[PDB]
């Protein structure tokens, strides 16, 4: 195989952690060529999700990346939940040598996610550029 | 209908061919001689899908998806791979004779053949023998005339005397001496000659009025018009 | 400034008697044009075209699609050696030889006096009798290089 | 009765996706040249207040944008007119999200009554040509002479004579004949037309001098020049 | 030949050029500006010319007093000789037809073979 | 060699001196009794399924049941114009049978056109047949004359009413002609490109009439069924394919010619028994079963029965059942270059991989035939003969053509590698511009 092979990383123990913690249903695994496991959470569980990274064995320790897309002319979504507007956070576990990418997607109307600077503090910098540059309000 | 491109299911109508019906899904096959507006014909040997009997078989056969019946319950593919490299080697006999003429030709930037060509995937060339070459003709003031390019699909003949009622152009020779044009020099007399600069997938007919201030499709700034 | 003569003309409306369509008389008169003038001129296609009442297009096309319709002036007589596989097995090529020889003409072309012009053609269904040419109407069997000069001095 | 030309087209303030229609394909060249001869300093954009288009790239031009007024065809890998295979919900059927345009007007619920204005054969009378129209697809629309183009593919100007009305004017074919019409005697070359019924003069309409107007008038001593 | 690659794989948008033809039917630019201003010197425009015209060349020293004058046009380009690429023609390689070279006299071509010759 | 009536049904009424059997001669020799048979005591459905069970297949080189073929026109009575087409073009290399059967034998043609006709509700009938047979022409002229004037042709034949009439078509010359579609293009007075079937001639043919069209030895095979019965045409030979075909050696043999034999017969025989072996100081190597467009076999399958099914299982097809052997002295490379390019240069040109892939095929047997083949040639020979199958063009013209070249390069390997000599080169050097050295 390949390394540029579109993968859905579904035999990452991550996938199965959070599908043992929060349920089969509570979030959406997609399959790129990012090289890491691409996961839609929902947006009322994305500061339940990123804690329970945090208090892994081999926790995600670094925000890696926080930023948004505009999702509102990609025409090819098959496979991804209806999105106007998507949040992308990269999480990095060092320990692991693994990564993350957790994706919150937003409608065009309700334009606001929680705030993760609670867990990470460079997402202070990292949601002023997003509201910035898309209008994505954090509470 | 129902059919099954590449394992995934698609609703079809069963009066279309599988070509039409596929290009309609989204679906990209390559394609030269057939036209929506003229039907198909089976001469490029472009479209070539494998289909297979049912739903289990490994073996299938290249069927070419212009001249088969979008039927209910077909099994087809595209990406498959003898599919594939028959569809690059039909691209590559045609690439054989091709003047190296993109640079100086109208239909750089707009070439149905260029498209095909990239698409297919074909760009090395392992043919080292001669180009076969033809000389042009004067058709009037409105469309000019480059044989060299032809890829013999028979499109402008489809057109222009089966579909426009023309009588002064048709194909002439033989094997790989098939030329497409008028019987002698003389102005195109047909009133929808000028469609043949868009039937043609090749820069053969080229509008000629567009060549005297030539510039190509990205630079231009188009609107929509009556 | 091309013209059909009225036994041309006659012998055309008599192949035309023959079928459901007019069209279908093309061949046998651009064949009954090349019978009276050795070829088949430009004002001919015109000529048959408006005889017929089928496009000059048409006409071309098929005067140019077919092999023993010939398009370009040719010479009083037209030898036609077979190269197909047979024909080769048997040694086509001295014949051919004997043949470049003699006139000093390569195939496709014809001679300075407007004798010969020499061509090949696929098989003849001669085979057994191998190497096989076709001079004007007649076929030439059993070929030997020495039989050329003899065999090509018959036809004046 | 011009009520329906507001659905024509969509206003000014329509959008896709917040975005307006792009004009020009995105690859468009030259943006910091195409001018720079006359001053080096770039321009501004072209503001288009009247319609939903931009004179620039910055625009929509998807095949799947819900829109029915398509500027140009692209597809990336469809560069030819293959594209619009891309921009029709069926190939060969109509575009995605409908045709641009919209009818005037529904057929009547009851229709008129029969024309009892039957005229009477066309009688040649002596002195006078009845002017047949003849119409060209290259002369007889008048922006389309201007092309210098179509002067090339325009025929020559000729007058359409009958053969029986030609030998009874003594004029072959070739020859120039003159004619007035309101006072203004111009001359011509005589074309002879076999199916033109006798008593009838055919001039060629929209071309110089003749105008469309002049179908169906009169024509007086028509005579070789 | 005016064939216009250079300009679009620019990223600056700082080549314009407009096409003309000659009597014998070769293409050639009928001007030829560039907005050196504008000018990153990447070299886009030469690795995307396919007849090696267009060509950036060992020299810097391009200072100017006024930005109007930073234009240039083709009597400013066209030098008289080959260049870093002193034997490609790409007319030896196009089927098209020009003065001094007629139909099958380019590389890799056959002569023209008419459809009335007698050969089968 | 005797050839009784029983068992040569076909060439027992041969002169000795090569010389025509005109309408006298014919009638004397049991001319026409199964056409009288045909017309008088047999409905044209009887026929058809007489031919049905008597097993005749097509003699054209396909081998396609001629009853079947005739049972599948329509059965609609508004239908009433129909073609019966005579397909003596027989173009391919190395078969010279049908010019045997209707230059001394036309009445025989005429006679099974006739009852074919008879048989399909045919209203008219035509000879296909090409322009390089000018004896032949002229004796079907004749023949059809003395037909006429006898009262076998033209209208109420035999007092039966129906009315048949019967034309001579010459060709000009192209080798496509011979395609049945492209025969029907060609009548037409079109270019003879073929035709995409379905719809098959028989439901819309020529000028959109139910049209048949058969070859010279089927419709010579005909009469002797109608003539002398099923029983006796199903028992001429223990073999699935049934009746007696013309076959023979052609090629540096002893006897090349041509001989009637039943079905099942070896190649051996027809070498050996018949042709009389290979000339003095040659030495057998290869040989091809039915002409040009067949697979060539080695020395093993000689003793292979000339069936359909037995040369088709040996990777190669009987065709016409003419046979031509090659010897020692014969390059490989040479032969299939000349094969190929009759096959490049009679294409019709319609369709993309016959009209761009048999020229670079001849291209490149012409580098291997002097020595400037380079690598990569075989391979895409070999490409070319998987490409070029049946399937992949628009008509049969091109798996026929790259039959002889992948059954070359699969037994002669050896005298296509000898012609790689120079190493590839597509590219020449381009000053300044440093090459992709690809590994
Ligand atoms: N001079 C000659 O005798 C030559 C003979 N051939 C022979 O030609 C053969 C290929 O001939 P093709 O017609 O292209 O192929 P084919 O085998 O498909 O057709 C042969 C006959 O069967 C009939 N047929 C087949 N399937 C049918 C169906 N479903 N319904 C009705 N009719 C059907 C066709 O109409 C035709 O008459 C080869 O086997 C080759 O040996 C080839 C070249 C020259
Ligand atoms: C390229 C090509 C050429 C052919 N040429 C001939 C021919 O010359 N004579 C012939 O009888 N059949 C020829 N055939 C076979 C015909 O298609 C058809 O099978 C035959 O004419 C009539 O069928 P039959 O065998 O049942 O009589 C040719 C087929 C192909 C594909
Ligand atoms: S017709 Fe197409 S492929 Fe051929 S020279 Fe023109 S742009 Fe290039
Ligand atoms: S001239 Fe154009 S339309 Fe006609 S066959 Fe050639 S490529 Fe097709
Ligand atoms: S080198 Fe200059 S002109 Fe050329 S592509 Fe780059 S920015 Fe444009
Ligand atoms: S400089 Fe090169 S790339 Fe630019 S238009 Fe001229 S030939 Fe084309
Ligand atoms: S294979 Fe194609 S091009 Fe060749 S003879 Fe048949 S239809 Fe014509
Ligand atoms: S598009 Fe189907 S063969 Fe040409
Ligand atoms: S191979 Fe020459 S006559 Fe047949």
């Amino acid at each position: 195989e390949p390394a540029w092979q579109t993968r859905d990383h579904l035999d990452d123990p991550v996938i199965g952690e959070l599908r043992n913690r929060f349920g089969p249903d509570a979030f959406t695994v997609q399959a790129t060529r990012t090289g890491v496991p691409v996961v839609w959470i929902k947006r009322e569980q994305l500061l339940e999700v990123g804690d329970f990274l945090k208090k892994l064995p081999k926790p995600y320790v670094m925000l890696f990346d926080l930023h948004g897309m505009d999702e509102r002319l990609r025409t090819h979504r098959e496979g991804l939940p209806a999105a106007d507007f998507s949040v992308f956070y990269h999480l990095i576990s060092i320990d692991r040598n693994r990564d993350i990418m957790l994706k919150v997607a937003l409608a065009e109307n309700d334009l606001h996610v929680p705030t993760f600077t609670k867990l990470f503090p460079n997402a202070n910098w990292y949601e002023r550029e997003t509201w910035d540059l898309f209008g994505i309000t954090f509470d | 209908a129902t059919i099954h491109v590449d394992g995934k299911e698609y609703e079809v109508n069963g009066a279309d061919n599988l070509l039409e019906a596929c290009l309609s899904l989204g679906l990209d096959i390559p394609y030269f001689c057939w036209h929506p507006a003229l039907g198909s014909v089976g001469a490029c040997r472009q479209c070539a899908v494998k289909q297979y009997q049912n739903a289990e078989d490994t073996r299938g056969r290249l069927v070419m998806s212009c001249m088969t019946p979008a039927s209910d319950g077909t099994f087809i593919s595209i990406d498959d791979e003898e599919a594939k490299q028959f569809r690059e080697s039909v691209v590559e006999w045609l690439m054989t004779n091709h003047p190296h003429d993109c640079p100086v030709c109208e239909e750089g930037g707009n070439c149905h053949l260029q498209d095909m060509t990239v698409m297919t995937g074909h760009s090395f060339r392992r043919y080292r023998f001669t180009k076969r070459t033809h000389r042009n003709q004067d058709l009037g003031p409105f469309i000019s005339h480059e044989m060299n390019r032809c890829i013999a699909c028979y499109r402008c003949v489809r057109y222009y005397k089966d579909y426009a009622g023309g009588t002064d152009l048709g194909v002439y020779g033989a094997h790989d001496n098939v030329y497409f044009g008028r019987p002698e020099d003389g102005t195109l007399e047909s009133e929808f000659s000028g469609n043949l600069v868009e039937i043609c997938p090749t820069g053969v007919f080229t509008d000629k009025t567009h060549s005297e201030r030539y510039n190509r499709k990205w630079d231009m700034q188009f609107a929509p018009s009556i | 400034a091309f013209e059909l003569s009225a036994a041309e003309r006659e012998a055309i409306e008599h192949e035309m008697h023959h079928y459901e369509d007019p069209r279908a008389a093309s061949i046998e008169a651009l064949k009954i044009v090349q019978k009276q003038r050795g070829w088949v001129p430009d004002g001919a296609i015109h000529a048959i075209a408006d005889v017929l009442g089928i496009p000059a297009s048409d006409v071309e096309g098929v005067a140019t699609f077919y092999s023993q319709i010939f398009r370009q002036p040719v010479g009083r007589h037209v030898i036609r050696y077979c190269d197909s596989v047979v024909c080769h097995i048997n040694g086509y090529q001295g014949i051919q030889a004997a043949l470049e020889k003699k006139l000093n003409i390569k195939p496709g072309q014809t001679t300075f006096d407007g004798r010969f012009t020499l061509l090949p053609t696929c098989c003849l269904g001669n085979c057994d009798k191998g190497p096989n040419m076709m001079i004007d109407e007649d076929t030439h069997a059993h070929l030997t290089p020495e039989a050329i000069p003899e065999l090509l001095e018959r036809y004046k | 009765e011009l009520a329906g030309i507001k659905d024509a087209a969509p206003d000014a303030t329509f959008r896709i996706r917040g975005q307006k229609l792009a004009r020009e394909p995105h690859r468009y060249s030259g943006r910091t040249a195409m001018r720079a001869n006359i001053s080096v300093h770039e321009p501004r954009q072209p503001q288009d207040i009247d319609t939903m288009f931009t004179f620039s790239m910055e625009g929509n031009n998807q095949p799947t944008a819900h829109r029915s007024q398509v500027p140009f065809a692209w597809a990336p890998g469809w560069n030819s007119p293959q594209a619009w295979n891309k921009f029709q919900d069926e190939v060969g059927g109509k575009l995605r999200f409908g045709d641009p345009g919209v009818r005037l007007f529904e057929t009547s619920e009851n229709g008129l009554d029969y024309f009892t204005s039957v005229p009477a054969r066309f009688q040649p009378q002596d002195g006078k040509w009845r002017i047949a129209p003849y119409y060209h697809l290259f002369g007889s629309d008048e922006l389309s002479q201007r092309a210098p183009v179509f002067q090339s593919r325009m025929p020559q100007p000729y007058i359409k004579l009958n053969p029986a009305d030609a030998a009874k004017l003594g004029v072959n074919a070739g020859t120039r004949v003159s004619f007035s019409y309101d006072g203004n005697t111009v001359t011509l070359p005589v074309e002879i037309a076999e199916g033109l019924t006798a008593g009838q003069v055919g001039l060629p309409m929209g071309m110089s001098g003749i105008a469309p107007v002049l179908a169906g008038a009169h024509l007086e001593d028509l005579k070789e020049a | 030949v005016a064939c216009n690659l250079c300009a679009v794989a620019c990223p600056v948008g700082c080549i314009s050029l407009q096409k003309a033809e000659t009597k014998d039917g070769r293409w050639y630019p009928e001007f030829f500006r560039i907005n050196f201003s504008r000018c990153i010197f990447c070299g886009l425009c030469e690795e995307a010319c396919p007849t090696t015209a267009i060509q950036l060349t060992p020299d810097f020293e391009m200072g100017e007093y006024k930005r109007q004058d930073l234009v240039y046009e083709k009597e400013d380009l066209l030098i008289s000789g080959p260049g870093k690429y002193p034997e490609y023609n790409f007319y030896r390689m196009a089927g098209m037809a020009i003065d001094g070279k007629d139909k099958g006299e380019a590389e890799n071509e056959a002569k023209p073979i008419d459809v009335k010759s007698l050969l089968p | 060699i005797i050839r009784t009536p029983e068992t040569h049904p076909l060439t027992w009424r041969l002169r000795d001196d090569k010389q025509p059997v005109w309408l006298d001669e014919y009638r004397s020799k049991n001319g026409y009794e199964g056409a009288r048979k045909a017309l008088t005591g047999l409905s044209p459905d009887e026929i058809v399924n007489q031919v049905k069970d008597a097993g005749l297949k097509g003699r054209g080189g396909a081998g396609f049941s001629t009853g079947l073929k005739w049972s599948l026109m329509p059965k609609d009575e508004s239908m009433n114009i129909r073609y019966l087409l005579c397909n003596a073009d027989e173009m391919e290399p190395g078969t010279y049978k049908d010019r045997l059967l209707m230059e001394q034998l036309p009445h025989l043609l005429v006679e099974g056109m006739l009852i074919s006709a008879f048989a399909l509700k045919a209203y008219r009938g035509y000879i296909f047949l090409r322009g390089e047979y000018i004896e032949a022409a002229v004796n079907l002229r004749r023949a059809i004359a003395e037909a006429t004037e006898a009262g076998l042709l033209g209208k109420n034949i035999m007092g039966t009413g129906f009315d048949f009439e019967l034309f001579v078509h010459t060709g000009a010359g192209r080798y496509i002609c011979g395609e049945e579609t492209a025969l029907i293009n060609s009548l037409e007075g079109r270019r003879a490109n073929p035709r995409s079937k379905p719809p098959f001639p028989a439901t819309s043919g020529a000028w959109g009439k139910p049209t048949c069209v058969n070859n010279v030895e089927t419709l010579c095979n005909v009469p002797a069924i109608l003539a002398n019965g099923v029983e006796w045409y199903q028992n001429i030979s223990k073999s699935k394919d049934a009746g007696t075909k013309l076959m023979g050696f052609s090629g540096r043999v002893k006897n090349p010619g041509l001989w009637e034999l039943p079905f099942g017969t070896t190649a051996r025989e027809i070498l050996e028994d018949y042709a009389g072996g290979m000339r003095d100081g040659l030495k057998f190597k290869a040989w091809q079963p039915g002409g040009a467009g067949t697979d060539f076999l080695t020395e093993a399958h000689l003793d292979l029965p000339m069936e359909f099914e037995s040369i088709g299982k040996a990777g190669s097809r009987l065709g016409t059942a003419l046979a031509m052997a090659v010897d020692h002295e014969i390059n490989m490379v040479s032969l299939v270059r000349n094969l190929e390019e009759f096959f490049a240069r009679e294409s019709c040109g319609w369709c993309t991989p016959c009209r761009d892939g048999l020229p670079w095929s001849v291209k490149i047997l012409r580098a291997l035939e002097r020595g400037e083949g380079q690598p990569g040639d075989i391979e895409t020979l070999e490409q070319l003969c998987r490409f070029l199958g049946p399937g992949k063009t628009f008509c049969a013209h091109a798996p026929g053509a790259v039959e002889p070249l992948q059954s070359a390069i699969k037994y002669f390997r050896e005298e296509f590698e000898a012609g790689i000599k120079q190493p590839f080169s597509n590219t020449h050097l381009i000053n300044g511009i440093q090459p992709n050295l690809l590994k």
